[PDB]
């Protein structure tokens, strides 16, 4: 659909804008915490990113509160935004076996 | 440089007492930005402090500063502040504000400020001429005597400062410093030329500028 | 908390030699070091961030290597200018913390002072004190015997203050002052500081 | 479907609850196993939702049978859940595009 | 479709049998190879699910060209079977959405 | 649809590519950061269907910025191509529901 | 406190004997919540001993405790239980149970209860009134003497508690319990004051109160 | 299992004093350690909880910190009524297990016993032995020797007992006891508590 | 036990010579056991050696053994063989074949079997009665000498056991493994009953019976 | 490869006694060691497996427990059948390796041996060496002097064999052999050997 | 062997002067093959110093030879390239390149090439005929005499190499490198063979060829 | 850096021994390490890859084996032609690193020398230098004294070169120079290097 197209282009958008609210306010939430690795900006998207592909090569991840409640927003938009793409293809090809036979 | 970090504050504290510092921006400055405060007691490493984005306004600190210093941030003014509560011995040192991008290193810095702290008293200088004796080049200088607690000296207004050595003060017997301005200049121009030694001090307001002449 | 460890914690080497600091971290932290260069009574200045990256207008002599716990300031060819406390910091972790600081003194040829004497101010000798000084002027090495006497009689009553190694003339100034009572001094007005 | 949303809605609540059966159940089957770290309600719940989201970070992992199996449970609702959502997206965008030409 | 369902409850059926193959030939691979953790059924076969969920803990994984191999086969495996089941949810939602409006 | 079966196998054979491509450039952006593990083409290999799969046992990570950009392709690539297969068969049992019906 | 764990059982029991202490929780408890047991040997740290959470009824056991103890629980009581076997002389300490909510600390802890182990025999004890002698404020007091094994003084019914000391009580040379209580009062209140020191004794059913005159 | 070790393990500061307690984990246990104060004959009193948590109710003085396998309880102005043995307990792994116990004392400005004596009770006497009783009431230090004789003898036949330091005086009271026979002590009836 | 397992072959080998030890099933096997080897030198622990399972017939083994031995399987016969080669001194030990289920542990051993290596050639024993001397019970026994290397004795065809005490064999200052079997029995049993001590050899086949009178 | 260290490598308790074998892992290997008990000639016999999951006929003083690095198989009340070395064994990691063992000797009552001895069989003397042994039956402790004279002249010529400890009696007998040339031994023909 | 990787470039360069080593393919090599470059300092270990692939053409460097050295490589030629400045006395070895697959290991070497650094200054040879004394087989040899700094010494062209003894080159007080190359032959063969032993050297064009009589 | 550290550094065996090189990693590496053999003055040699897969080409009596952080290169029977410094090598992290080397002297059974002497060269004697040559070929073992003396003087002025075991006698060739000005040289002429 017209529709679904929109939403996996907004999806898209979305997913780097949590990527980067992700990355400053982990940074933002870890800095206090001692033993804490999540506490500079690029090394926060890198996370943000392993966190919102839900690959979590475990080389990094938060320790505090807001650290995991922020990390919880990341992996959910993550896991949705991948989810409306694939729904987005699965419409697409439905929509074009629909016309095929009509 | 640019983004100068300009700091304010910084004098005699009572044992137990409250001085606000200052860092101001006076340069761009990005919204996520870390203001970092960073100690060095006299002949000592250097000690992290506290940090802070004034934007969140969110402040961090070492465990030695505890809750005896809070970190401050005025976003109107682009001047972050350090407030000292508790004042120990400890905490007497040179601090410098420090501006850090989220990265973890820090590419700016401020001039930095002693705070001393002593229940002893803020005192003033006694400048004493030192005169000279044409074996080529000569010395002259003056004394700056008995004072307490940064002493700053120059030559003409800061415009001579070639053959110049301003040594470290000293702590006398009595406990005052003394330090010991001193030049060397070609005695071809004495007598022809205006020496007179800028001793400035902010905790007793000074600005004493004596003459040398033989 | 993160222990970063310097060595040598002083180094003299001569100039144009090349000169290396360790700074070992306490745990592995990645390439998250960065050096610092501070210069006696300035703030700190950043030479090297993440481990080798230079910074804009940073000297070549000056790099930053080596991995594992250890970490390495390289200045190829010591310059007069390089005399500066060293120090690495790490990001890693929470909090940053610093190296103890690393000393480069230059090593130079031998020079002597330019020796001079200061009788005391009118103005001082009023108060009822009087201050003798003795400037030695840009020697090397900085140690020196600077002893007083007034009538042959050697004096034990004395402040050195030796100065910071010039920027460029890698040299060595020191005040020598020595404080009697205008009355210990109104007895005998003959003078000697004698360096050594 | 009416039907899509509300299975999604249940999923949803569903996957909480098994969330946080998953945490007093994870804690009350590892005390007693010498060296477990899955032992507080709390850290127990931010172990049940990198499970349930499959992030795994590695920093909380079972060490018991029941923790194991308490975990394959959770790892299930997890990963049916969120496939659910997907489904109820492409459920939504399919019926839109049927309509867009009839 | 009865087809969905069909197709649906055999991946199941399949997924359990990998598992049970995975944990069997990824013993008989890794034994050999010192350091190997993977060398016996049980702790095999809990490694065979975290594998085909993809957890990845991280507290297990082969080191040998045979261990690798076989969990790529029963990580395929996983991430078909859980696929297959979203697509049979995705069809039956669909398919009450046609009828609602015809 | 004949389109979506088309559009799977060429997910299937891209993957395979960026596999491939992933390991040699992760070696090629890796070696000359010290302690770098993944600075051999094979182990470069098994890493990149760890990372592809999103299982991240956590063996092995990239340590430089390529080697993250690099990673991130990988990734993104295998969840999309793993989505198209979903969705390559959400798109085959719809059609075969709406001729069961009509 | 609030939620105040109340302690039943403990005293003396035979080497290799059983005794059932008790935690009754008198106060707001969710299901959820974990009873643990902690013990104190005498001038000992404290030592983690066992777990259970009422609800699910499922119990755990450090190693030192093994399967020698068993821990219970009546939720129809809200009272917890620690079934005590095999008791060695290393078993003899206080025992405090403690409510974790389970988060991994203990919030409200009970009064603890001595066990003690020994073939040895429940004696009572020999209250002694100690005596006095106005140099301002006079000193009386009482011996309580002989006993085995806890032992509790007040004074007035715990009325005046006031520059009262109690004494660690002593092991004597025979193998008994020898206490001091103690108390300082303006003498201007004897002959004045009823002065009665209240000795109770679980172990031996005891309620002595004597009574202390010149 | 996870090895909790507390540092010093007693100590005696001046009240008003900063006083700190370390706890070493044997290995990282996240913050998952807390501290309780146990006053002499009392149940443990939670203090702080997750290294840096304070407990409603808990003064201001009291404050946990410190991360790396260390952590520190901190006494801001020691009290008189912080007389007691204080226990850090890690909550990481199972099984739960505490720290040795710091034991701080109060240290405070010399102080003398108000001494009495207590001849035994015509009760006791019929018993066939006698208990002579010495009382030191609120000294400080806790170091003191009370000897007895009778007759001027020296005795050796004793029974010293210290009290716990005051809750508020943050003193010392010890009763030395000294037994004899009925007989033993119907022979000389002259006595000598005499007390350094 | 069920499921024994019989062990076959074992005895002397040359230096670098060929062995084949076996291990037979006699139970209800899985299909994916593990077949282990473990070795024990005289007076040393047991040594792991190598693994098979029968069905795939796929082999592994120690650093110790590397491809000196192979490890093979008859499924056909349930029996399972360790093939040893390149035999050094090392080599010399009892060897125990043992199931594993997949687990990680052995539920079930073997009798094990001494495997000898030695340049030096098998001997045969020399049994030399030992006959006694009523004070209670007596002691009679037989001298089982000279041999090399596994030594069997019982009395009466294994009937009586009581009393018994087969020594540990000696190494001779010649180089032979002399023991000495022993029975206390009470006198009244001379002259009454057949006492005939029963002393096998596998390594030389030999089953001497030899009988104990005064 | 994960080495296992017993501890101790040998034990003589009291029956009746609780005794415990410490074997530590050199890393982490989870809870998968297994106790196996090996008598003097028998194949080793399942204990324990997985830490503490106690097998199917082994009696109940047998428990194991432990974790950390460290493993500990516990006897309540030392039988005198328990006379075996106890092996612990890990299958964490590939390949699967034993403890060194631990030994348990019975400790008990102080016995004496019921001594006999054996001239040698006619069957032996025509070979021309003559073997003379002495039993020492059912002692204990182990340790015993047994010293031959031939015509009151100790004898230096000896093959002393002790036997295993009694799986019941918990007792000790020894062997002690002589041998001489049947020529050695038709010379003098007066007999002694004689137990201390 | 095969994919031969020869080895051109070496000799005596300046202390911080510029040389250009070369490793040429001669064999089929993959476009992903990496080529290292590896030192050995007289009497040393082997030391890693650098890879190119030289597809894409990008180089890694060990610490030690930082940004002093370049790795390069033409395509076009398969010849890759080591451009040396900086060079101390350290840097003064023999230098192999070698391949590398990408696996981590390298399977075919270059013969390797001395890189000789001093201020000092190239020499040629003095060739001296040892001559010999038949008791059998006979010595001769030569002298090759104060060179500086590789030499390559054969006999006939190389056809005859069997009993041959080049010997390690001696430093000389004077600072120079004196062999002795040496044969041993049957006597029978003089006079009747022609032994000419042939000298080569790089640094200074030398191809001596002295012959030895009685 | 990962240092790979070789056990021992040196080793002579005699022929047809089992030989084995420890090499033990600083951390673990897996089983990324591929062993190396270098015969004097050629490049090195691959022997192992992965730990234990073998070359094409090499013989059977080199095997690699080991897990841990100890990895263990074998020749099964020691040969003459094994004479070479075998070399460990890590592909785990970067950069590649190798280990310091074990080189392998054969021992074998004790020759004697060849002993050989050379007077100088007409050609060299007018450059105004002499040089006498003595030539030991084929001993075992290395060690040997040979001194010169002129006139029965014994000399002090000599330039001793050993060369390396055969790649198949195992033996060692030794060449002693001795140098004298033509003039030192045209006063005596009676020869003796006499060895031991």
């Amino acid at each position: 659909s017209a529709l679904h197209w929109r939403a996996a282009g907004a999806a898209t958008v979305l997913l780097v804008i949590v990527l980067l609210a992700g990355s400053y306010l982990a940074v933002l939430a870890e800095r206090g915490a001692p033993g804490a690795q999540l506490i500079t900006y690029p090394r926060a998207l890198w996370w943000s990113v392993e966190t919102a592909t839900t690959v979590g090569y475990g080389d990094l991840y938060p320790v505090t509160l807001w650290g995991r409640c922020v990390a919880v927003v990341v992996m959910v938009a993550g896991i949705t935004s991948f989810g409306l793409v694939t729904a987005a293809l699965a419409t697409w090809f439905v929509g074009r076996e629909q016309e095929r036979r009509g | 440089s640019e983004v100068q970090l300009v700091e304010s504050g910084g004098g005699l504290v009572q044992p137990g007492g409250s001085l606000r510092l200052s860092c101001a921006a006076s340069g761009y400055t990005f919204t996520s930005d870390w203001i970092h405060w960073v100690r060095q007691a006299p002949g000592k490493g250097l000690e992290w402090i506290g940090e802070i984005i004034p934007s969140y306004g969110r402040a961090n600190y070492a465990d030695s500063v505890k809750g005896r210093f809070t970190i401050s941030a005025d976003t109107s003014k682009n001047t972050a502040y350090l407030q000292m509560n508790s004042l120990r011995a400890e905490d007497t040192a040179v601090y410098y504000c420090a501006r850090e991008r989220g990265d973890g290193y820090f590419d700016y810095w401020g001039q930095g400020t002693l705070v001393t702290v002593s229940s002893a008293s803020t005192k003033g200088p006694s400048v004493f001429p030192l005169a000279p004796s044409s074996g080529g080049t000569a010395a002259l200088g003056c004394l700056v005597k008995d004072y307490f607690p940064p002493v700053t000296v120059s030559w003409n207004s800061g415009a001579l400062t070639s053959g110049v050595h301003t040594f470290p003060a000293v702590l006398q017997s009595s406990g005052l410093y003394s330090l010991s301005s001193v030049v060397t200049v070609p005695s071809s121009s004495l007598g022809t030329q205006t020496y007179i030694c800028n001793v400035n001090h902010k905790p007793s307001n000074t600005k004493v500028d004596k003459k040398v002449e033989p | 908390d993160i222990q970063m460890t310097q060595s040598p914690s002083s180094l003299s080497a001569s100039v144009g030699d090349r000169v290396t600091i360790t700074c070992r971290a306490s745990q592995s932290i990645g390439t998250d070091i960065h050096w610092y260069q501070q210069k006696p009574g300035k703030a700190p200045k950043l030479l090297i961030k993440y481990a080798s990256e230079s910074i804009s207008g940073v000297p070549s002599r000056f790099s930053g290597s080596r991995s594992g716990t250890d970490f390495t300031l390289t200045i190829s060819s010591l310059q007069p200018e390089d005399f500066a406390t060293y120090y690495c910091q790490q990001s890693n972790r929470w909090p940053f913390t610093f190296g103890q600081g690393t000393k480069v003194e230059i090593k130079r040829t031998v020079a002597a002072p330019s020796v001079f004497i200061f009788p005391p101010s009118d103005s001082q000798l009023k108060s009822g004190t009087a201050s003798v000084v003795c400037l030695l002027n840009n020697f090397y090495p900085r140690e020196a015997k600077v002893q007083w006497k007034v009538d042959n009689a050697l004096q034990s009553g004395s402040q050195e203050s030796v100065t910071e190694q010039d920027s460029k003339d890698s040299t060595y100034s020191l005040s020598s002052t020595l404080t009697l009572s205008k009355a210990d001094y109104e007895k005998h007005k003959v003078y000697a500081c004698e360096v050594t």
